[PDB]
């Protein structure tokens, strides 16, 4: 609720002054520790989160007036605060505790107050020097108690509740990164530092656009109602006090001959804009495109002085929106509101920009409404969406006035005319972010040093703009292609157009094609392409001509096809090429820029006339993390946050992980990502506003609900994709684990997890071959590694491959290796490698075939290890005596791991408890007497073989049971309830329940016999000693 | 020799990567909790403040080898030709020498 | 089709109405598809999104999307499917731009909900765009279900009620697989037939119910040959004790103990392949056990999915298992599987390949794909794939062996005694007690095919 | 239906057929019921093109099947009292939606 607030230097902690008609909300309470949340204005959109203070009572304070610590926040009322804020007292709930905390002493203070054996009168002495009172205090994070030499880290569970000296989790660290010098209260740099005062006419200072709209409620003083609301600038007080002039005052700000007249305030703190500075809308700075630094002087100009105009000439400025059909009309309407909301302000050759919501476009709503105030509030019905510019081209006066040069516009009294079109450059995004200032859609915001395509197609833009500018005149085309969809070519192309202030002319192919079949469809697209540029580009250059999905109309077509379907084709493609022929010598410095799906899919011919060629790949690593960082930015995430209630993360997420995790995914995805996230967080924060009743402030976005919702979105995206071999595995379900654990780790992981330490040049570990009795599990923990470490697997058995005499054996090989060169990262495994890998050179065969598929494995396992990093190979073995040796070798395999017979009964134990994990076991199982009755000849299989046959004998002894049951009952209540409707509505949780004894394990374990004999043990023992040996 | 070096360039300082921060002290009744969930994040919950790369560090040193190390490679490493194999083939190079193989 | 969607999406948009306040644009896409032009079309969804919009929040709907927006199936038999984009697939792609462009500037405002009957159907660009969240599927009703949805529809005919021995409890347990169409037509059928006797007080009775349940043909079994009508039970086959007991095993005792089943957390074996001598009952015991289970059967032969088309065969499989898949519990078979998925490299187009991989796909595809049972059968089980056998992978294998003496008496003493169907006594004109003891030592080596052709030529002299 | 469609190809087709037939049959039912509307080798119309065929026709027949079950319908709802018989020589070739959607067979 709106009250009056007021700024005491008492300290951080000191209590806070509540008028009584505050105090008397509280009532029942206690009266005496009365806490209340407070929300403070935000110079821009969206509110700052509510901070929880300890309150008294004071009648002194006016009604409805409350006193704060400044101090609290990193700041002390130098120049006026903020007048009001938003206070809300919590009477259902109380205060929570937070258990656990985290703070920041300097080294000093750790080093001296550390002396004491005791915590308790060190907390004592916290208290005492900070004024915090246990039961009492409440504590926020990053929160600041001296100057750069106390701190307040984080707090859990909640960042902020009641302070509990003996119960509470309290962090004891230092500060040895001298961190904490650094860190010092906005406001609080200056002792003073007297600047020089003077009653200079003008000041050099530096220019910037506003970031976000102020709000009027936030002008000091207020001004009046009717006044024009687009002539605002800003700054800090003492730049006002420099020009001696008063928040409300008119100050003219010029450069080299070009000025303009200006309403300026002062800034209330806490301060969040840069010092010394003068923010403008973007209105003033259209008129300063090449103006970064401006001189800006007093003025004298009273409002009576001001004189009127009558008749005002504009001329619509030149864009790709002015010249859309579909919107002249919304944008006259909108354009005759602004005039009409109230006196204007403008003087010869000024901008204006008029923002309107085009999803409103077609829908003329109330025209007729004569003079009518109530078209203010259909504006938040309405939200304004997209740009246009108007130019001042004259202006009439009837008059001579003290300010010619200026005047003001009255509908009741001035006429406008709007005139033919000016063309005029758009302001680079150095100077202003019009998305962020009218927070639409704002586009992703690239560093180009870590999207080196990004930075080499612009390094075209700019140079061609220059060259023209230089009277050099070169066709500058480029082409934009991939290997997948969904990476946003079109929002780099519309971010670089941004980025040089340069008008873009976007033109979605599958939006106008009319029919691309009959003998209309070339001379239609050619004539709708040609319209919509004529019509714009004379004043709008320079820009670029962007054609979106472009290849969708040039279709390379095959012979066989209907030939007026080709004979269609190539006139529309050959037209389309000579019209943009056409357009650059016509306009020069015009550049075509195109977006298509599949380069190759492109007709040569056209390609071959095509200037620069770019393909946008997947994004990597860092891109994947700056991805993040934009989405998961306050901005991004509070665009459409209609409910009061902002959104926002904890900051302990590890973005480099969540980036890691990203790979193989599309800018699409992350922001699927990123709004599943919110809707994880949305959810629960109702359920516990309905839970408790009262709102933890904020919603928060936990790293689970992240990880989670890249799970689903990895599980819709393997759907999509081919590999269904990643299903679910861990080694909870296998056991025999921990004896390879190091080596398998450090072979898979470790050149993942340290890529740069293997950037080394270094051959990275080709791969790892299994072998021993089957059915303990290799390909289980193979399956094992690629889910837990989440790489794309297809398993392929080498016995398949070989066909009547050689149809496709090497050739399927190469594919399988190149859609995984397509899927990375991957895991590609081979089934049974000896019988595609056979000891060679000794017998003869029956055709060779088989040497040259020996051989080309051998040269591709080697080929791929030096920069194919992402791909690993393994293979699987069961009888690795008939392996040829050349596998053998380091670089083809060099840790020939092993999984043998399990010896100990801890293997055993292992397996056993892994497999029957979910077995609905009865207490009398003591797996321990089966491991000794089971001959360690038995092998995983036999396990899994022996569990079954146990859950087959426990089933039918229910199955005996319910037969009972079922006969009992039936001669009981004399009639015949067949089993089907005995087990829908007759049986009970028991009836569906299922119970094992130990002998169930016992009966199974006697019917199992050896999977393999004792011979065969022998055989694989020696085997594998003569393996492992060399 | 990078196997060698692997005791040579990661043996500096300690595992690769930043360390020896320890933690200073802890005020709990019970919640003893030292581990890096609370310690690699909170004070330094990012690597370093706004982490990023810099010049070559992981690799600063080459493994350069050492004339043991081919002394032993060569021994290790087996001829990859058996006898039987470069007398036949040489016999009938020259086979064909009587013919073609030679002038 | 016939699970009511429509009239799921009405009650939902009054509900939606009466309870939260969302103007709601109701429209089928029959309309649409009158004139489905691209242009006109296009200012369609322009007045659409402007006017839902205009009303904040609003909901669109579609029943039948695919009728519209429907991508043609994958194929469609042009090699160019990439490249051209379909007229459907640049309309969707427009009303996607519109939508997301509304979404992203306003979240809370207009929320489609589209329907349609199946997700490979409705165009994946959508899927591809990310623009649906998560999907529901409407599945066939549960018997429990069953009990109102017909409580519901003989009510609407107020006059005819049910008797009071019989139970809408019992309308559950014989009414399966019908969805609420089916259910509307079958109470139809009902009141009709019990008008034609005007005796009773339109009061429901057992044997009405059944002669309508046996003329019934409903939609999901309407417009396939299902050979199911065979009525070769146990008495007309009763050698093969190991078969049978296995095959109880497999199949009976599921059906018999579902409630231990329900718990069993490994999944169910899928089913078991058939092998043996040719003609020696491979067909029968199938047919006997599937009655014995009184399951759902159907008999699949190695013809029925090959065709000329490449590429149209693997989808003639998908519906085929989407069939299969619809009537868990129901046992699929497949004879002469040597002449369905041999062991590869049998063939130069690789058609029996790729159709190989399709077939596994499914089994192997883990996707609670078990209430249907698999079943085959092949003279030569050589040449069949290896992977196709993978114990664990797939279950046991049952042969068939040669009728032995004990063999040859248990089936001749079966087939002789046979009760008939239309005459209810011997099939054959059988000796009260003659010895055909002696009659099975002379048939050593034959085959129960044999024995029966041997008892026919007998019956014939 | 076998005799005076007059038209088959034109994609008027579909709407000069669904027009004659509810023309002659609010034409004529609404002062002769009860009555009975019969439509001879009514498959001739209805029926489920392959997929082996060009896209645009299947979209007018699946067009022309849902405008004939919904003038059933209409008529049904809008005259009570009020039936109709369909004649096919193979019941194969209908719509199978449409035979879902009927009563008697
Ligand atoms: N870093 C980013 N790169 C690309 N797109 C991004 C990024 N961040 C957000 N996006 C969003 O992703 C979408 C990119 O779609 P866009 O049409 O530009 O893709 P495209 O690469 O041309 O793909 P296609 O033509 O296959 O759909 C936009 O909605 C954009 O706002
Ligand atoms: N709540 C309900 N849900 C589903 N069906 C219902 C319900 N109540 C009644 N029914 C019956 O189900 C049938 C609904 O048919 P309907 O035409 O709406 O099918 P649909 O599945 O929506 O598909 P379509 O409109 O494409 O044919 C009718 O026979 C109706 O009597
Ligand atoms: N016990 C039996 N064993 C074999 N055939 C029997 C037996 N009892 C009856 N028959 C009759 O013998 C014939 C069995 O041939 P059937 O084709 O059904 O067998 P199959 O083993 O499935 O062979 P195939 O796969 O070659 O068709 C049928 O005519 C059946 O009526």
């Amino acid at each position: 609720m709106k009250a009056s607030l007021t700024f005491s230097l008492s300290g951080i902690y000191a209590p806070c002054s509540i008028s009584r008609d505050i105090y008397l909300e509280y009532g029942d309470k206690k009266a005496e520790c009365l806490y209340g949340t407070i929300r403070l204005p935000q110079y821009g959109p969206g509110c700052t989160p509510g901070k929880i203070v300890h309150c008294v009572l004071d009648d002194s304070l006016p009604f409805c007036s409350i006193v704060v610590p400044s101090k609290l926040f990193g700041f002390m009322p130098t120049q006026p605060t903020m007048d009001f804020c938003y206070f809300e007292p919590i009477l259902d709930n109380v205060v929570p505790v937070l258990d656990s905390v985290t703070f920041l002493i300097n080294e000093q203070l750790y080093s001296k107050l550390m002396d004491l054996p005791q915590e308790m009168q060190q907390i004592q002495f916290l208290h005492y020097k900070y004024n915090i009172n246990s039961m009492e205090t409440v504590v926020h994070s990053r929160d600041i108690l001296t100057s750069g030499l106390c701190q307040i880290l984080n707090c859990s569970p909640f960042p902020q509740g009641l302070v509990d000296f003996t119960e509470t989790q309290l962090i004891l660290v230092n500060d040895t990164e001298q961190k904490l010098s650094a860190l010092k209260y906005a406001n609080e740099d200056e002792e003073y530092a007297l600047p020089k005062i003077g009653t200079n006419s003008a000041l050099s200072i530096d220019l910037e656009s506003l970031p976000c709209t102020i709000s009027r409620d936030l002008l000091r003083p207020a001004p009046h109602i009717n006044d024009d609301n687009s002539i605002y600038a800003f700054t800090d007080a003492e730049t006002l006090l420099r020009l001696d002039v008063t928040s409300g005052s008119f100050i003219t700000v010029s450069n080299m001959g070009c000025v303009r007249l200006v309403k300026l305030f002062v800034l209330l703190l806490p301060n969040g804009f840069k010092k010394r500075t003068i923010y403008a809308p973007p209105k003033i700075i259209a008129s300063f495109p090449d103006c970064s630094v401006v001189t800006i002087s007093k003025s004298n100009i009273g409002h009576t002085d001001i004189p009127i105009a009558n008749q005002v000439f504009i001329s619509r400025v030149g864009g790709w929106l002015q010249s859309q059909k579909c919107f002249q009309n919304i944008i006259l309407t909108t354009l005759k509101k602004f005039f009409s909301e109230s006196k204007r302000i403008l003087c010869q050759n000024d901008l204006i920009p008029i923002a309107f919501d085009s999803s409103m476009a077609d829908l003329n709503i109330a025209e007729e409404n004569d003079e009518s105030d109530d078209e203010d509030e259909l504006g938040q019905y309405y939200k304004n969406d997209s740009l246009v510019w108007f130019f001042v081209t004259s202006a009439e006066l009837d008059c001579f006035s003290k300010d010619n040069s200026h005047f003001i516009i009255d509908p009741n009294r001035t006429k406008l005319i709007t005139t033919n079109i000016t063309n005029r450059r758009p302001l680079p995004l150095s100077r202003s972010n019009l998305q962020r200032y009218y927070g639409f859609a704002e586009t992703f915001y690239y560093d180009l040093h870590i999207f080196p395509y990004v930075r080499q197609l612009v390094n075209i833009l700019e140079t061609s703009f220059n060259c023209s500018q230089r009277g050099i005149t070169l066709n500058a085309s480029v082409l934009l292609h991939s290997t997948t969809n969904n990476v946003g070519k079109a929002t780099m192309v519309r971010f670089a157009s941004k980025y040089l202030g340069i008008h873009l002319l976007e033109i979605d192919c599958l939006s106008l094609t009319s029919n691309s079949r009959q003998l209309d469809s070339t001379s239609k697209i050619i004539g709708y392409i040609r319209a919509k540029c004529e019509n714009v580009l004379p004043y709008a250059s320079p820009a670029v001509i962007f054609l979106a999905h472009l290849d969708s109309i040039l279709l390379d077509v095959n012979a066989n096809q209907d030939p007026e379907a080709i004979k269609l084709q190539k006139s529309i493609n050959f037209e389309m090429s000579k019209l943009l022929d056409d357009f650059t010598f016509k306009f020069p410095g015009t550049t075509f820029v195109g977006s298509v799906n599949n380069i190759d899919n492109v007709p040569s011919s056209f390609r071959s006339h095509m200037r620069f060629e770019i393909l946008v790949p997947v994004p990597s690593e860092a891109q994947r993390l700056r991805i993040f960082q934009w989405y998961l930015s306050s901005h991004e995430l509070n665009r459409d946050v209609q409910q009061k209630v902002p959104v926002s993360y904890m900051d302990n997420i590890s973005f480099s992980s969540l980036s890691s995790y990203s790979a193989g995914l599309t800018p699409l995805d992350i922001k699927s990502i990123v709004e599943t996230a919110r809707m994880t967080a949305t959810a629960r924060f109702y359920q516990e506003s309905k839970k408790c009743g009262w709102l933890p402030q904020s919603i928060l976005i936990t790293q689970e609900d992240l990880s989670k919702a890249t799970s689903k979105a990895r599980n819709e995206f393997s759907v999509s994709i081919g590999a269904p071999q990643i299903p679910n595995v861990t080694w909870d379900d296998i056991g025999g684990i921990d004896f390879v654990k190091g080596e398998i780790l450090d072979t898979i992981d470790m050149p993942l997890k340290h890529p740069e330490l293997f950037t080394s040049g270094m051959k990275k570990r080709s791969g790892i071959l299994f072998y021993g009795p089957p059915g303990t599990g290799k390909t289980l923990m193979a399956k094992a590694i690629a889910t837990n470490f989440s790489l794309n697997f297809f398993s392929v058995k080498g016995p398949e491959l070989l066909n009547m005499y050689i149809g496709e054996s090497e050739a399927n090989v190469r594919r399988v290796f190149q859609k995984a060169r397509e899927a990375k990262p991957c895991v590609i495994f081979f089934d049974e490698i000896d019988s595609v890998a056979p000891k060679r050179g000794n017998q003869g065969d029956s055709g060779g075939v088989m040497d040259r598929i020996v051989s080309q494995l051998l040269a591709e396992l080697d080929g791929m290890s030096t920069d194919a990093d992402g791909v690993f190979v393994i293979g699987a073995t069961n009888r690795p005596d008939l392996l040829d040796e050349a596998l053998l070798r380091p670089g083809r395999f060099d840790k020939l791991l092993y999984l043998g017979i399990p010896d100990t009964d801890t293997k055993q134990l292992n397996i056993l408890e892994a497999l029957t994990r979910k077995f609905v076991l009865d207490n009398d199982v003591k797996l321990i007497e089966l491991a000794k009755l089971c001959p360690f000849n038995y092998t995983g299989a036999d396990f899994y073989a022996l569990c079954s046959d146990a859950m087959l004998n426990a089933m039918s002894r229910i199955a005996r049971m319910v037969e009972k049951k079922v006969s009992q009952h039936n001669e009981l209540t004399g009639e015949n309830i067949s089993t089907r409707r005995w087990f829908d509505k007759i049986a009970t949780k028991e009836d569906t329940k299922v119970v094992v004894k130990m002998e169930d394990f016992l009966k199974a374990q006697e019917q199992l016999t050896p999977s393999v004999s004792r011979a065969e043990l022998n055989h694989y023992e020696a085997v594998r000693a003569n393996f492992e040996g060399a | 020799s990078v196997h060698r070096w692997l005791s040579a360039a990661d043996q500096s300082e300690v595992v690769p990567g930043n360390d020896n921060i320890e933690y200073f002290s802890i005020n709990e009744h019970g919640r003893r909790e030292e581990n890096r969930l609370r310690l690699k994040t909170l004070l330094q919950q990012d690597v370093v403040h706004e982490t990023k790369t810099s010049t070559s560090a992981a690799s600063e040193l080459t493994a350069v080898v050492t004339i043991n190390d081919l002394l032993e490679a060569c021994q290790e490493t087996k001829p990859s030709i058996s006898t039987s194999e470069l007398v036949k083939l040489r016999g009938i190079y020259d086979r064909f020498q009587k013919d073609r193989n030679g002038e | 089709q016939g699970i009511g969607k429509t009239r799921l999406l009405k009650e939902l948009i009054n509900e939606v109405e009466k309870d939260h306040h969302i103007f709601v644009k109701y429209a089928d896409c029959e309309t649409l598809h009158e004139t489905s032009n691209l242009d006109k079309t296009q200012k369609l969804i322009m007045e659409w999104c402007s006017f839902c919009y205009w009303y904040g929040p609003s909901l669109i709907v579609l029943d039948n999307v695919e009728a519209l927006f429907g991508k043609p199936q994958a194929n469609d038999g042009d090699p160019s499917n990439n490249g051209q984009w379909d007229n459907a697939s640049k309309l969707l792609n427009f009303f996607i731009n519109q939508v997301t462009k509304i979404f992203n500037k306003d979240n809370k405002r207009i929320r489609v909900l589209f329907s349609g009957k199946q997700k490979t159907q409705i165009n994946p660009l959508l899927f591809d765009k990310h623009f649906v969240s998560e999907t529901w599927s409407l599945r066939a009703p549960d018997k429990h279900a069953r009990a109102k949805l017909l409580e519901y529809f003989f009510s609407k005919n107020q006059i005819m009620k049910l008797n009071r021995d019989l139970q809408f409890s019992d309308l559950s347990l014989e009414t399966e697989g019908f969805s609420p169409l089916d259910l509307e037509i079958f109470t139809e059928k009902i009141f009709y037939d019990l008008q034609l006797e005007r005796d009773c007080d339109n009061v429901v009775t057992r044997e009405l119910f059944s002669k309508s349940l046996s003329a019934f043909t409903p939609s999901a079994l309407r417009g396939v040959k299902l050979t199911k009508e065979t009525n070769i039970k146990w008495g007309d086959i009763g050698a093969l004790a190991n078969a049978k007991d296995v095959l109880l095993e497999t199949l009976e005792w599921p059906t018999k103990y579902e409630p231990i089943f329900v718990n069993c957390p490994l999944r169910l074996r899928s089913g078991i392949l058939l092998y043996g001598y040719p003609g020696c009952g491979k067909t029968l015991l199938a047919s006997a056990v599937a009655q014995q289970c009184g399951l759902n059967f159907i008999s699949v032969k190695g013809p029925e999915i090959l065709n000329k088309f490449i590429g149209a065969s693997e989808q003639n499989i998908r519906e085929l298992f989407e069939r299969a898949q619809s009537v868990k519990p129901c046992i699929l078979f497949f004879d002469e599987f040597d002449s369905i998925a041999p062991k590869r490299g049998h063939d130069s187009t690789g058609v029996t390949d790729r159709v190989v991989n399709q077939l596994l796909t499914q089994m192997d595809g883990a996707e609670g794909l078990d209430g249907v049972y698999i079943l085959a059968a092949t003279s030569r089980p050589d040449l069949i794939d290896s992977a196709l056998l993978r114990p664990g992978r797939l279950d046991k294998s049952v042969i068939c062996n040669i009728p032995t003496e004990s063999e040859r008496l248990d089936i001749l003493q079966a087939i002789v005694n046979s009760k008939d169907k239309d005459t209810g006594q011997k099939k054959f004109a059988l000796e009260k007690n003659a010895d055909l003891k002696l009659i099975a030592e002379k048939t050593a080596g034959f085959s129960g095919a044999d024995l029966q052709g041997l008892c026919y030529n007998a019956y014939l002299k």
